[PDB]
């Protein structure tokens, strides 16, 4: 058969990933421009939301060295790829769990609906990639919203998860943190309540 | 109009099949017995039609849709794609590629084919396209089935698609047959074996191309075509 | 020595060639635009002529399934390569033998004289490529005209054929079909009166 | 009734696929985590049903005729035949062989298969027969097409026919899959690769069998099946 | 050592097993004679019973596409191997889980006692072979009866299972379905309460 | 009368010698130039004579005694024996095997042979028998000598015995020549070399068979014959 | 693919074939029973006929060392395989051309019609196998009869010969020889009027 050049193989991001990719989180000096966890400035259109979560291993213990990358549509359902710190909104961000701060946070807006390649609407979601010591190739998942039950039930991506119980692992829980709208999204890498991870 | 401004590398007629290959029985009476007469290239041979201004229908390259009589054809959904280059490796863009084939059961939509395997009401078996500006072509079709033929008493063609390629001149124009990777009928076929060199036969075998497949939809095969090398004229008439 | 990429090897066009290249003849519906046997509109410059012929195997039997491609200069000795069904004249065309009678036809104009690469005029000719079941690589030939005897005698291509008797096999015979000027060009693939075939 | 009068050679569970083969994703949650418990052969295990008195329809072995809704199925006409023997080489006569498959395009006639390739109105995809007195069986069918499935993101089964064979006892009963000689999908398939030993995989590949073909009609493939060796009891309870 | 011909290797029966082996369930027309789940005519000797069960994967989810073969002695402890739809009793049968509820059923009689090869009585049992998507080689088990506790405690096959707790996984629970005597035999392929599977 | 109930595996005409093998000069004018026409097997081709009731003389298989003119023939006393089977390995019982040969000096008992080596007054060179119920035949004879022939200017046939075998049908009937293990003339002979495949040539070389020799009496050679495989008809006219 | 034992390869029957297979024709003593050229005794049912012919090589010269075997139905269209010199009719015979007698003869009856495997009637025919010096594998042909024109035109075997002119090579010519019905069937191995030879 036709064999292309093989992809460079993945390796773990290791225990010190934050020195390269999360400088403030590493407690190290930052450069003038950093890619971090504030996707939306106050002036961005849409519903401003705080996202937060913890990451657990297969023994139910906190992962205190994770690194997360996120990719989401703006409130209108458009992906904005022109990354610029001057923008009121960027579709891309980074966050982390650390020894001092085991709960990651993101400051963003709720994403609008995006159609799949067949033109079927997907429920509002944030794409997440998870990296850490012990993780040889990053884990892909999606954060959906518990206040989008009707859309979630019809999402062509959630519906590819064979078991309804596992679909529940991708639904973040609305709450309030310091008087602002928030959603909690915990990830369980292994075992009881294991978060669904995707391949694509 | 066309002008004479290039030369084409002479064909290797021991790499191509020879005319007389008697195990392919029809070749016995349809092969010249006199030698071919060599002639130098002139504008008559180094030019040929270009089909950029031919009008193609929307589905001319898509055999799953171009004979639509109420449904899809039955059989293995495949993309057949590849690149047409010359012997120097240069792409041949905007060139005409035509193809035709039997259906999934080895039956041709031709009044002269009375093989007992049925016709498919939604399959016609003919495609055409132009290569793009980088030399690539693409068709979508059904994998054809093998089919018996009246040569020896139990002869069967491997699954095959006929190809015609125009290229830059009448000197480059070619008809050939594409076969499929692994088909155990290939080594047994007297038409394949009209080609004496096993390495040349390999050049006709399309490879499974998972990279080009549409998941949950269709597989893909890759068939690259090499036409005679084209060069500028040099040191002529002096 | 220098060895380039090998050319893709030829194979026979097979008995069902007409379904890909001569759709009318296969008994099949045509597409909006087909490449076929009427090279000249009535307004094309030059002398309008019919060409026709039959093709014979080595046993003297008609080849009923042959497919022919032709390439010729227009009446002004110009090769028209920008193929278009709207052109007054196309230098390229296709034809095929009828299955009952075995006779192909082409509607065209008599080609004008073009020079070879050394600047020597060639006699008026049609370049022909013959394909069929039993023919593993197509056969090249030329159709010249019996009312161009002076030009034929001086043609640098005809004079590359060592024997005068074999040169005669390339000379089409003027006749009349339905009262209209025609030339008949029979091809004998093998044996008595075998047509000259070229390599270039 | 049945009697306990034979023993069956113990299975090599490293020749068979193991239960947990995670590249075949559904095996992860459907594989036992505890070891199998070995038990000695008794009459419960060394006997099993014989189907000599089961009533077979005229076309039960002929998939070209057993789902006839006005015409023949589309696709590659093939005989699939072979012999069932045990590990000592002894034929297994009058044994039940069942088979089922997708159509020429890889679509199954099952309410749970929503692959976009169409059903064939004249193809059902199920056969059965008994081996004859010399251990031979024969079916006529259409070669099935490959078909995509929801494992990895671009996974495709090679063309395959499912087989079930009863044999002399419940200890010999087997389900397996037949693949076809040369299919380039075979080395890529995670279900084929559930079998760790490459020589075992080869045992599932049916060979093109031109000797058994009907000229101008259908090709043929040969698939021989080997069930556990059967021997008489010896030196037991003493 | 002596190496015989290798056995043909097993493969999964796949998700569409029912089209070859359970035609009713595939949604398909049946043939005149099918091997199915009614082992006993009403006139068969013995105690007529319904068997039923559900099959669970390692996540506790129903296996909706499983296919089961059973083999049991008749009420007189005789294995009836001459399979025939006209028999009062067949020792062999087949069943499959319903796709909605996942529950298989068998209509039979309670098997009589048969001896092992050493002449020791085995407790009444049904031999079961389980096939499905995801199962590469079928799983063998036995269904015993909770109202045969005395016989079960002495069964030489049950006593080959080292742990009493695991022996309990093979004991079907007497119940009533539509007022009729039944026994429920759930199978857990993996994990908590994993059913004992045999090799022989 | 005879019935059409079997089919015979199609011949490999590249395993047999082709018709035109010009180093064997007589083949040049005695080879068809048109292709053979393939026809399907019918009762005309799949039946043939059974010679079970042909009456054989006592010495028809024993060339040491069947031309007795007062003495034994001069030359190497040998048994020539073997089995006739078909391509499936099935024995061919009660089949007619005829053989003929030159004497120990390469001289034939035919008026057209004027080779200067003398005739032997006690040798005729003709044998026949039927294979037994297990497919075995046996002759006793003199090992024939090589002989010169008018092909090239110094051509010599290896020692050889001609064989004719009827088999079950006119489709199986064969004439061939037996050669002898080690004969250095074999690689040089244009009749042997009419067979293109060297493996096929090896099939005609009889092996010295000391196991079958009579001590102090005669040696023995083994020549097994394989006729076209015979199978039952299947799936015809449906 | 499946490869069976290879067939023993053919070789020429050679110049002295008659010493083994045509003893009388070789001018050598015969054994008590010989397989020869009289298929029918006078008492055989059907139309008694003489068949005769000559065999020619590619230079049009007589083949004076040929050996022919024939196989034909009786007058009722039945093949009689129980060969016995006591029979009024045998379906099998042998003949030869020799230096003294360049024209072979057969004494037989006209065969009845036999159906092909698809049940379509074949025209009356005699199957012939031709052996000789220079012939590496024997040539198969059929002798048909010129007074069976209607049947010949419909014969499914003659109709597999693509060219009508070649079909004529298999039609024997009715005549009278010494006041009895005869048919002449000449075979031309090569060249002008080459006899059709079959593979099956
Ligand atoms: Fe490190
Ligand atoms: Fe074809
Ligand atoms: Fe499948
Ligand atoms: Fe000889």
């Amino acid at each position: 058969p036709i064999e292309l050049l093989p992809e460079t193989p993945s390796q773990t991001a290791g225990p010190y990933v934050h020195i390269g990719l999360a400088l403030e989180a590493a407690g190290n000096p930052t450069r003038d421009q950093e890619i971090w966890n504030r996707l939306a400035k106050p002036d961005a259109p849409g519903e401003h939301i705080l996202l937060l979560g913890q990451v657990y291993d297969g023994n139910g213990h906190l992962v205190r060295d994770s690194f997360l990358e996120v990719w989401q549509a703006d409130a209108n359902g458009e992906y904005q790829d022109a990354y610029n710190l001057e923008n009121a909104f960027n579709s891309f961000g980074r966050t982390a769990t650390t020894f001092d701060a085991g709960e990651w946070t993101l400051h963003t807006v709720k994403p609008g609906v995006v159609n799949n390649a067949a033109g079927v609407p997907m429920a509002p979601h944030i794409n997440i990639s998870l990296f850490a010591r012990g993780i040889n190739i990053h884990l892909h998942t999606r954060l959906y919203f518990d206040d989008e039950a009707q859309a979630n039930a019809k999402c062509p991506v959630l519906n590819l998860i064979e078991q309804p119980q596992r679909r529940e692992t991708l639904i973040a829980k609305r709450c309030e943190v310091d008087g602002k709208t928030a959603y909690r999204f915990d990830i369980r890498i292994q075992g009881e309540g294991e978060t669904v991870f995707f391949d694509f | 109009p066309a002008q004479d401004n290039s030369r084409f590398v002479i064909r290797d007629r021991n790499w191509h099949p020879k005319a007389l290959t008697p195990d392919y029985k029809t070749s016995i009476a349809r092969s010249p017995r006199q030698a071919l007469v060599s002639i130098p290239q002139s504008i008559s041979e180094t030019t040929g039609p270009n089909f950029s201004h031919l009008g193609f229908g929307a589905h001319d390259h898509d055999l799953l849709l171009n004979f639509n009589n109420g449904g899809l054809p039955i059989g293995e959904r495949i993309i057949v794609a590849g690149r047409v280059v010359d012997q120097y490796g240069k792409p041949v863009p905007n060139t005409l590629v035509e193809m035709w084939q039997a259906n999934a059961g080895g039956r041709y939509r031709h009044k002269n084919d009375r093989y007992l395997a049925p016709l498919d009401p939604n399959f016609g078996g003919v495609g055409r396209c132009l290569t793009d500006s980088d030399g690539y072509y693409s068709f979508r079709t059904i994998k054809p089935g093998p089919h018996p033929w009246r040569n020896g008493p139990n002869d069967w063609r491997p699954a095959h698609i006929y190809f015609g390629i125009s290229g830059p001149s009448i000197a480059t124009k070619l008809i050939t047959q594409l076969y499929f990777e692994g088909d155990p009928l290939i080594p047994m076929c007297p038409i394949v074996k009209s080609i004496a060199n096993p390495e040349a036969v390999q050049q006709l075998i399309a490879k499974l191309d998972m990279n080009n497949a549409n998941p949950m939809d269709c597989l893909a095969y890759r068939f690259d075509i090499v036409l005679r090398g084209q060069r500028k004229t040099h040191f002529e008439n002096c």
